[PDB]
This record gives C-alpha cells, structure tokens and sequence, in this order.
DNA sequence: ACATGCACAGGATGTATATATCTGACACGTGCCTGGAGACTAGGGAGTAATCCCCTTGGCGGTTAAAACGCGGGGGACAGCGCGTACGTGCGTTTAAGCGGTGCTAGAGCTGTCTACGACCAATTGAGCGGCCTCGGCACCGGGATTCTCCAGGGCGGCCGCGTATAGGGTC
DNA sequence: GACCCTATACGCGGCCGCCCTGGAGAATCCCGGTGCCGAGGCCGCTCAATTGGTCGTAGACAGCTCTAGCACCGCTTAAACGCACGTACGCGCTGTCCCCCGCGTTTTAACCGCCAAGGGGATTACTCCCTAGTCTCCAGGCACGTGTCAGATATATACATCCTGTGCATGT
C-alpha cells in the first residue's frame, strides 16, 4: 500500500539525553567570496566554506544574499517521489536530471545515544523489524530516521551507488547530506552506499543489483 | 606668576611635552636638550599613535566590536605595509596572525 | 601604592579624537604604552647617535627630524615630519 | 623529561597557526629541540638580568629585556 | 533482521587540517598547555641558577614569545616545503629555514 | 677539439673566487650606478673614494651571502641550478621583500 | 642611463661563484640587478640622510658605515 | 709627588685604562663611571683582541705569510665558533669567504 | 692645524707582539682591528649603560661591565673574558 | 443505505520577541602631591665669517683585459607514472590540566642613615700622535714540474641466441 | 615391447655494457729572481692622563611590611594517547628537450697614469643667545572609590505553521 506512517520532520530532533553543539553567529566561519562575484559561494567557485564542508550564513557571509552556499537551511531538495523497489522496500526517484555534485538531500531524523540505539535495535529484534534507519553521526550521537525523518530515509544501499553521504558543519553542528556522485538523469532511482551496517548480526542479503555487488551489506 | 600653561597646550598636542622633555633629559642621550626637541618628538609619537589607533579602530569595526583588543592592533599593523615594516620584528601578546593559507594547500578540482 | 607613570591617558585622548565612540581594552592600552616607549627609545637613541657623530652636545628638533627620517618608512616619515614641524612652528610662536 | 610535555597535539596546533597542512612524523622531536634551544637562550639572559638586580625572582621585565636583547621585542608585559 | 548503524564517509585527509588552519589562524589563545610549559621553563632555568622563582607574568611572557617564535618558524618552513614541490613539512625544511634565518 | 665537461670549469671558478679577496664588480660601472641612485635623493652630490669603495664592499658581501642562501634553496628543491624563485625564497625567509 | 646594466652578467656569475653556485639560470641576472638596486637604494638613502644632516655636500665613508650599521650590516675596515 | 703610573700599568694591561675611562665618560652612557669599570672593560677588550690576533696569526702562518692581512682575520673569525657568533653580522673589507662547496655539487664518481 | 685622530693601533700592536712576537700587521688589518675594538666597546658600553638604567642606577661599575660581558659574549669567550677582567680589577685595587 | 477523499475549528508546540537580572568594564569624582611651569641668570655651545689647501671631478690618451656574441651539445629541469607507506581521520580510554580554594612564607619593594666613592679642579708631565725615513716582505714574472680531468680503446662480468643433447610419446 | 618422431631445456661460445688504465693536454703549483713601497721605528712636542685634595650625594646596608609565589588538595572534563584504517602523497624511475656551459672570436670600455682646477671640508676667531640650574608654587595626573550603562541572558508570554479527528460531498 503505502510506507508505514512516520512523522515527516524537517530538522534534526534531539531525544533522550543527547545534546547539540550550536555555536553563536560570531564564531561560524566566513569566506572571502564577494557579492559581485560570478557565482558568490557557488558550487564550482573557490568558496572557502564550500571547500571545507562549511555552510555559509546569510548574516555572516560577505556575499549577503548572493550566497549559493545555503543549501542546508534553505532545503533546496530537488523534487523526488517514492517507488516500491524489487526486494528492498521503497526507494526514491527524482524529477529531473542531476549534475555531478548537486546537493541531493539531507539525512535527518531523531538524535539518540548509543545505549538508546542498542535499545531500539533490541526492540526491533523483538518484533523482527527489518528496516533500520540508524546512521552514526559521531560517538554518543546517532540519527534514527525510523519514526521521524524526511524523504532521504527512502534511499537504498547499492554497492555501486550514484549518491553519497558527506558531513557538513552547519551552524556549528554536524549534519549529513546526500550528494550526487555522477550525472544522474531523471527516472534513475537514487541510492547511496550505507558504507557499513554490520554491528553483530547476520548481514542481511544485499539485493542491490550492482555489477560489483558484495552479496551482503559489506 | 602668569597661570602656568602646559607646553603641550602651546604646541597643540595631546601627548605630554614636559614629560617627554624630562625623559630626554634624564635618559642620557646628550648633555643638552633643545627646546623644540620634546615638542617635535611628542608630535611624532602622537601622530604614530593616532595612525595605529585609527587602523585598529577600523579593524575592530570590521568585527562589529566597539573595543580595540590586541587582535585588532595586530591586524592593523600587519595589514598596513608601512606599519608592518616599522613593527616587523615586534611580537604582540595575544595578537595571533593574519589569516593566510597558501594557494597550493587548497583543495583542487 | 606608589606612582607609576604611563601614556594611558594621552593614548586615550588621541583615541577619542579619531574614533570618538570606540573604547580600548586594558591589554591593548598596555600594548600601546609599550609601543610608545619603544618608538620613543628608537628615535631618541638615533638622535643621540646623530649628535655624537657630528660632535654636538645638544639634541635639537633638527636631529629629532633626521632621526624620524631614518627610522620611519616613507609615507609615515613624510607625515610625521610634517606633523612635528607644524607642532614646533606652532609652539615657537606662542 | 618536561620537553615531552610539549605534546604532539600542541606542535600540530602551532603548525596550523603557521598554515601547515601535513606534518611529517619526524617533525615533533625536531621541533622540541628547536624550542629547547630558543627557550634556553632567552632564559639564560633573563636569569642574567635577575642576578644583576640581586633578585631571586625572574620578573616579566627580565624576560622582556632578554627578548629585546635578542631582537624579538615583545609588547604587552612592560 | 540484523540492524546496525550506517557510517558517513570520513572527511578526506586534508579537510580537517584546513579547518584547523582557519580556526587557529582566527583565534589568539595560547596553543601549549600552561603547566607543561611552566615545568619545562623551571627545568631549563635550574641549569643557570638554583632555587629560582618566577613571576606568573614572566612565564606568560616566555610562553607568548616561544609560541610566536614557533609560529613564525612554521610559516617559513612551510614555505620551504612548498618550494620543494611538497605539502608536507619535514625536518630538513626546519633546518633550511633556520639556516637561512641565521640561527644555524 | 679538447673540451672540459660542463661543470668542471664552474667548480674551478668556485675555488678560484672563494680563494680570492677582491672586488668582482668593475669600479666605474658601480660608481656610475651609485651616483645615479644618489641623484634621486639630492642633486650635485660628491663622493669620497672611500665612500664608493665601502658601498661596493658592502653590496658585494650582500650578494655573496644572498647567493649562498639561494644555492641552499636550490639544493633543497633537488636542483643544482639556481632560479629566480630561489632568490625570492631566500629573501622572503631572511626578512626582506 | 641604464647604469644598472653595468653590473654585467659575468660579474654576477663571479659573485655567484664566490657564493658556491655551480649552475645559473639565465633569468638570475635581472633578478639580481633588482635585488642589488633595492639594497643600494636603501643604503644610499640613509647615507645621504646622514650627509644632509651634517650640512655636507660630500658623502663620506663614515656616512656609508653608519647607514650600514643601522641597517644591521656592520662593515669593518673603513672607520 | 709621585712621578706617574698609568692605570694600565697598575692593572697590568696593554690597553689604555685612562682613554677608556674618558670614552666612557664622554659617551653618555651614565652620569657616573666607577673606578673599576674602565679597568674591567680595558681588560675585556684586550682579551678579545688577543684572541682574534692569536687566531689570525695562526692563519697567517698557515699561508706562509708573516704579516696579518684582512683575509687572515676573516679566516680566524669564521673558523672559530665563538668569534663567529660574536661577529656573525659583520662584514670584513677585503676578507673574502671561507672555501666551502656543497657536497651535492662535486662531480659524481 | 692637523688634528690628532686617536686609534687603538699601538695597543693592538702591543698585544700582537705578546702573542706572536715575530708577526706584523697590514694597515688595513689594523683598521679592521680598530673597528672591531670600537664595535665591541660600544656594545659592552651600551649594554651596561641600559643595564644601569633598568636598575635605576646612575653609575656604570665593574658589575655592570661584567653583566654586559655575560650578555654579549658567548660561552667560553664570556667565561674567559669575565675571569680576565676580574683579575685586572682585583690587581688594580691592590696597587 | 456507506465508507472513500479530504477538510476545518481547536490544540500545541516551535517561533519571535518583550523582560527582569547579572557581571563586569569602564566612567566620573575626589584627594593629593609630585613634578612641570614661571622667572631669572650665567656661561658655554653653536652659528657666522674668513681662509686655506686637500681631494673630488673632469679631460686625454693608450693598452689590453674583459664583456659580448655565437655555437654545439650534454646534462639537468621537468613532466609523467606507479606504488607503498606514512600520515590523516576517527574512536574508545586514560590522564592530567585547569579551576577553585587554603595556607604559609620568601623576598620584593620601600624607608632611613651615613659613608666612601666619584665629580671637579689645578698643576704637572709623559704617552701617543704627526712626520719622516728606510729596508724587508710580498707581489710579480717566468720557466719547469706535478696534477687533474677526459676520453679512447682493451679485459671482464653478463645474460643470450643457436645449435644441440636427452627423453616423452605414437606405431609397428 | 622396441624403434623412430618429436619437443625442450643445456651449454657453448657471442657478442655486449661496463670498468680500467694510459696518455694527452690544460691548469696549477713551485721555486728563483727582482724591486718597490709600506710597515715599523724613531723624534719632537703637546695635550690628555695622573696626582693631590675637596666636597656632596649615590648607593650600601639594616630593617620592616605585606605581596605574591609556591605547595597542596579535590573535582570535572577536555585533551592527549593508542590503535584501526585507508588513501593520497612522497619518492623513485623514465624520457625529452631545452637551455646553459665551455670555448673561440670580436668589440668595447675599464683602467692606468698624468694634469688642472676649483669646490668644499677643516680650522680659527669672535660673539650671542639658548639651555641648565635654581627656587617657588600650583595643578595634572595618578590611586582609589563608587555609579551607570551596556551586552549578555535566562524567563516568560503572544504568534505562526503544523497536527487532529470526526464530519461534509460523494461514487458505490
Ligand atoms: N539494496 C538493498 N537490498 C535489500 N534491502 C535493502 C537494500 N537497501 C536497504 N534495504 C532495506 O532497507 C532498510 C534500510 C532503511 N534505510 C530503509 C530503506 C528503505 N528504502 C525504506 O525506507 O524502507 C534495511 O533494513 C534493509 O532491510
Ligand atoms: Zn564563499
Ligand atoms: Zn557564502
Ligand atoms: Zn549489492
């Protein structure tokens, strides 16, 4: 029918005893781009924040509003929809061609700790839950896109992917964004390598379909 | 007498002409100190202080601060060519450095 | 509990003259004291050597002027000379 | 072995402020030697001044005079 | 029926390095710990005269001077490295910098 | 047809000029250069012969020290030839401009 | 008057030889003329300052010596 | 009165204690000059001169010359470590350079 | 008319004949020795001068000269110069 | 008759901003008291004039060393490639710095006293400076003796091609 | 089962890279004259060092206060440390090609020596005004104290977009 219901949230939601590190607007990096430039803080320019996976801030960036480096807070996700996959569940396909390096989406969910993460994995084993949305953003902080998330949680693993997860630092805190690693024409389903999923369990088979498929998730 | 009138006032200066005169006298630079030597020296010291303080205030305004801190003095000195040359061999406590990354260390396409 | 002379009040007077609404930290004021003492010592020493080279017993405004030209780089020297000669012109006529 | 208290992270930070991206692993010990030389010279002269004033305590002005004597004028301590 | 977290790609080598470059060229703090530097200072001073005492401002001045010296030295040695078509600084670079400066 | 190999006369000259204590720039060219540099500071200047000789001695010492540092810079880059970038690196590290 | 060209290429080669330099790129001569001119300009500027302060129209060897000493390049053998 | 006895003879020096005393007094170093300051300074100058001249005479002998010339002073100064630290920023007229060639430039075997 | 120009030539020559009896010295080398003695005199004198000013004294004594010797001279030069000057002072005051 | 598609009044919390409270950081205000300023004088340093008389500038002419120029070619600069490992990134533990508070005492920093050292002055006299002269140390030259570099041909270690010896396999 | 066809490494020189001297210039040293000019030794004199005595204050020495330097202890927690991993950078090797060196020929201008000439540095004589020294006196600047006014800042109350759940319109 439809995917099981989830609270479609827009920004990371902390939970339990997790704690963000949000810095003040004075101590976020500022580049050297100028508002008169050809593409201030643009994708292909030499923005010193873009090169270092830093997100510009319109109230700090010297380019003011000409800064094309606010792709996280402004949420310029290219339009995409959800389609049931062969034997993986639901994936997503965009609405247009994507040139290599276009910010595709941002992974977002509920911020949990390590012991809460293992509690949720235990509870999932108790009810043979097979879909897992965890993604370790760092020690003591894991994203869980299970209950709360966005469309990005509907991207599947493929051993030869067309997207990837990169960590950016936005407003002084880490966030994870899905980026395009190759020129993806529309109609093509989007998929990134989870890059690890084995904690202690039986390594669910990887029915990705890549030529170099590792068979399992690893 | 006639209402002492503080030579700095007579020169139109803010720095102390009398104190500079006394420091020249009690400092073993020559056995005599001219009348206009302290005036000249106080004027030059005031001019250089005004130059540095103006540049440092500009820098402190670039950071949207209303106090000059050693960082701003350092930024003013290093970002001005002649002030940099005058104070090249000087270290400013709590100054830091100019932000500068060589062009070869930057990530490439 | 003893007196300690400093250039702080004069530095602050010059500050209010150029940036009337900007303050200055205590550490920055200390740095400005050190700066004024350093430059004073440089100029006074160079002028003292200038007197001794020419075998004169007097440090005059002429030798302070020449000490400024040696020690200051270019535009700083020109403006410092102009400022000092205006101060001496104004002082001697009062 | 207090020169070992100038740890590797400290030297890496000092290299970062100098604009250094990659650091060979032989740098650290080398850098310590450099530091321990510089320090020595300055402290030598500082103690000299301290002994000439017949003080048992090394004053910040002694350090400042030593540094200026070595051509490394320091503003902010006197 | 496995579970297990996913892991984002670690930063490419040289990205946290450049982040640190910008961070430490933006700040003015002291980059060495203070107790270790003070212990080293006292140990070095024991060779010149025993039972010495230090003013706190004396040790702070020493730290400021040494840290500024090392930062300038690292700037020159980075220039040497880049001259040699490298981006890694090596002991030979420090030695060339100090020889040209005059210390060696 | 006999001819030395490219680098032995250079070493011969290195030894010959590191053995000698003499001025390597000509006298009249350096003197005219000094006068034309001094024209832009004050006109109608005179020059004691010892003044121009001291200037030449100092300038030659300067350039010899600079070339030593430049040679070290070139050797650092695994070259034998000195190039302008080596002079620039030497002068930058020294403290000059 | 291109008097800086009188510091000829062979003279620069000799100064390089006394410095231990074996092989010399052909772009070194203009660079070295520029370096020499800058240094000479600084020293002559300070020497002419010393000369004018003494009201003299002749630059003496001591003026050069004082200029060098104040630039940190002390020179023994002229006074 | 006693005939005379130059203070150098009293101190056992070859350098002039009296002339050094006058130079200290007429150089504007301080307002008073102690009795032993010129004596100490003349001794130190004499020691340093003797050290340099010893090394320069050795250098002259090593070149089969019996008369010191600036080249020998240069060789003595640059070959000694302490005198090279002391005179590291000094140029010696007509002194030349030490004979140093880098090992990478020598012809490969 | 012809004014007298002082120099350390005779004293440098006296010291030379102590340490190398059969050795002469060129006029240019003697000029270099004059410049050397004047340079070292000025360094020690200036260092002791400002060393007196730091301590708020007005007298340049043998203690000032001694400390200026330790500051300016390296290692063994400093040790031997200090000992020599101390000897000359301690034998000056016994006559 | 009925539940699919889908909404609209109420809740509800992120969202945006007014609001009472801290914590300094300086900002005026006294209160002194020490050090500039006024006033005046004495004498020596500096300025001016005159004069000498070195020494810098300019010219001329010849000699010849040196720079300029051309050219072949060798070797070094420099671009490209591959690999392997060293260093950067990140995690999990451990350690020790930093902070705060407490407590004690060495010794910095000042005052008071007085003495013995240094400035200063006048007379005296010998050391050091300018001038002058000479003779030996060194510079230069020239011819012969080593010494060092360079390259053309021979031995001395290869692997290397080619004919060849040794043994597997098919057949009578 | 033996005999002949046939493949495959075996050794036998077969040229080769590649040292190794041998000899030819070229350069550098070495040694004897030769002469020349500057080191160095002496003379005369003058002016600066020495002798002696006087006087004032700098500093040494003792003594005291109270600052700040050191020693310690307990807690928090950030930083350092050790290890795993993986890639991108350093470094070695190769080729190519250009540019700099070595050498020969031509050209030019430095250099040497000699000669004037006059500019300007050095010296001397006066002189006059500018600075030190001094004494008196008052206010400028410093120490300490407390107000004021920010930013910062956690508190708290209204607003804006989302969330809800059963009811409105409807195709079965
Ligand atoms: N390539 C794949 N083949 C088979 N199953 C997959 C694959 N990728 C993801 N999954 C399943 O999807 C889960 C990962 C989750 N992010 C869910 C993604 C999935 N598209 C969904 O939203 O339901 C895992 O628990 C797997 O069971
Ligand atoms: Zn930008
Ligand atoms: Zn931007
Ligand atoms: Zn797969």
């Amino acid at each position: 029918r439809k995917p099981p219901p989830y609270k479609h949230i827009k920004v990371n939601k902390p939970y339990g005893k997790v704690q963000i590190y949000t810095a003040d607007i004075s101590e976020i990096p500022k580049c050297n781009c100028k508002p008169t430039d050809e593409n201030p803080c643009g994708f292909d320019s030499e923005c010193l924040n873009r090169m270092l996976m830093f997100e510009c801030h319109p109230q700090v960036c010297p380019a003011g509003e000409f800064c094309q480096n606010q792709c996280f807070t402004k949420r310029q996700y290219p339009e995409t929809k959800i389609i049931k996959t062969d034997g993986k569940g639901w994936g997503l396909v965009a609405k247009r061609d994507i040139r290599k390096g276009e910010f595709v989406n941002e992974y977002v969910g509920e911020l949990i700790d390590k012991e809460e993460c293992m509690a949720r994995i235990k509870h999932a084993h108790e009810n043979d839950i097979t879909h897992f949305y965890m993604l370790t953003i760092d020690k003591d902080r894991i994203i869980d896109a299970g209950p709360k998330g966005n469309y990005s949680r509907f991207m599947n693993h493929s051993c030869q992917p067309n997207c990837e997860t990169l960590k950016w630092t936005v407003n002084g805190d880490t966030r994870v964004g899905l980026f395009a690693v190759c020129d993806i024409p529309a109609g093509t389903e989007l998929t990134f390598n989870y890059n690890l999923d084995c904690l202690g369990n039986e390594k669910t088979v990887c029915r990705c379909g890549a030529s170099n498929c590792s068979g399992f998730l690893g | 007498r006639a209402k002492a009138k503080t030579r700095s006032s007579r020169a139109g200066l803010q720095f102390p002409v009398g104190r500079v005169h006394r420091l020249l006298r009690k400092g073993n630079y020559a056995e005599r100190v001219g009348a206009g030597a302290p005036v000249y020296l106080a004027a030059v010291l005031e001019y250089l202080t005004a130059e540095i303080l103006e540049l440092a205030g500009n820098a402190a305004r670039d950071n949207k601060k209303t106090r000059i801190i050693p960082r701003h003095l350092q930024l003013a000195i290093r970002n001005d060519e002649e002030l940099n040359k005058l104070l090249g061999k000087v270290t400013i406590a709590q100054g830091g450095v100019l932000p500068n990354i060589q062009a070869v260390l930057l990530p490439k396409k | 509990r003893s007196r300690k002379e400093s250039y702080s009040i004069y530095v602050y007077k010059v500050l209010k003259q150029v940036h009337p609404d900007t303050g200055i930290s205590s550490k920055a004021m200390g740095i400005m004291n050190s700066f004024v003492n350093d430059i004073f010592e440089r100029i006074a020493g160079e002028a003292s050597r200038l007197a001794h080279y020419n075998k004169r017993s007097t440090i005059t405004s002429r030798e302070i002027q020449t000490a400024v030209r040696l020690l200051l780089p270019g535009e700083l020297a020109k403006h410092a000379v102009s400022e000092g000669t205006k101060a001496v012109t104004k002082y001697t006529s009062a | 072995d207090n020169i070992q208290g100038i740890t590797k992270p400290a030297i890496r930070r000092l290299a970062r402020r100098g604009g250094v991206k990659r650091i060979s692993g032989l740098i650290y010990e080398e850098t310590r030697g450099v530091l321990k030389v510089f320090l020595e010279n300055v402290i030598r002269d500082a103690v000299t001044y301290t002994e000439h004033a017949k003080r048992k305590t090394v004053t910040a002005m002694d350090v400042v005079y030593a540094l200026k004597r070595q051509g490394r004028t320091l503003y902010g301590f006197g | 029926a496995t579970g297990g977290v996913m892991k984002p790609h670690r930063y490419r080598p040289g990205t946290v390095a450049l982040r640190e470059i910008r961070r430490y060229q933006k700040s003015t703090e002291l980059l060495i710990r203070k107790l270790p530097f003070q212990r080293l200072v006292r140990e070095i001073a024991q060779d010149f005269k025993t039972d010495l005492r230090f003013q706190s401002s004396a040790v702070m001045a020493l730290q400021e001077a040494c840290e500024a010296y090392l930062v300038g030295l690292f700037e020159d040695t980075n220039l040497c490295a880049i001259h040699a078509k490298r981006v890694t600084i090596m002991p030979k670079d420090i030695q060339l910098a100090r020889r040209i400066r005059g210390e060696r």
